[PDB]
């Protein structure tokens, strides 16, 4: 008996792709691309910070401009996503048989 | 058929330190 | 104060600044070792 049809009114949305850029957190992290990371043994981030200065009068007891070298250590992590296929579909995706 | 490899000299300098006082972290390489 | 904001799209990239200088040759004067370096530097630019 059974007969099928598809309404055009709406569409169910199977799970929706979410970019990470569109979210709020994206602010907190500037994100760049290592073409490779894991090959690194250890790494660091190097940058300079002057110390600000305030001029004063009077016989100058002390001061001199100051730099800093701040270096902080990368932390390697990783994400894992499982995926599976039976042989039922492999032939189809493959091609002709012997 | 000999192979020639350029010698490599590795040294690091902090020229700006002379221009100004600095207090760099020990671990980091200036 | 507002609803629709702007967001960056493309990720930040990186550039190689400095490297070990390592080359070779098969013996062409003896300076070509030098000239080949500038060659192999001119690539990275």
């Amino acid at each position: 008996d059974v007969e099928f049809d598809a309404l055009l009114g709406s569409y169910c949305n199977t799970l929706s792709l979410v970019r990470f850029l569109e979210l709020g957190l994206s602010v907190a992290c500037v994100c760049t691309k290592f073409p490779e990371l894991a090959y690194m043994n250890e790494g660091r981030v190097q940058f300079e910070v002057h110390q600000p200065l305030i001029a004063r009068d009077g016989p100058h007891p002390v001061e001199q401009p100051v730099h800093n070298y701040m270096t902080k250590v990368i932390d390697r992590r990783a994400l894992n996503a499982a995926f599976s296929l039976a042989t039922e579909a492999i032939a189809l995706l493959t091609g002709e048989a012997l | 058929g000999s192979i020639l490899s350029t010698i490599e000299v590795a040294s690091h300098r902090r020229l700006f330190d002379f221009f100004a006082r600095v207090r760099s972290d020990e671990n980091s390489l200036y | 104060e507002d609803t629709e904001a702007d967001v960056p799209v493309t990720y930040g990239e990186m550039v190689l600044n400095g490297a070990n200088l390592v080359t070779a040759l098969v013996m062409r004067s003896l300076d070509d070792v030098g000239r080949h370096l500038l060659e192999m530097q001119e690539e990275q630019l």
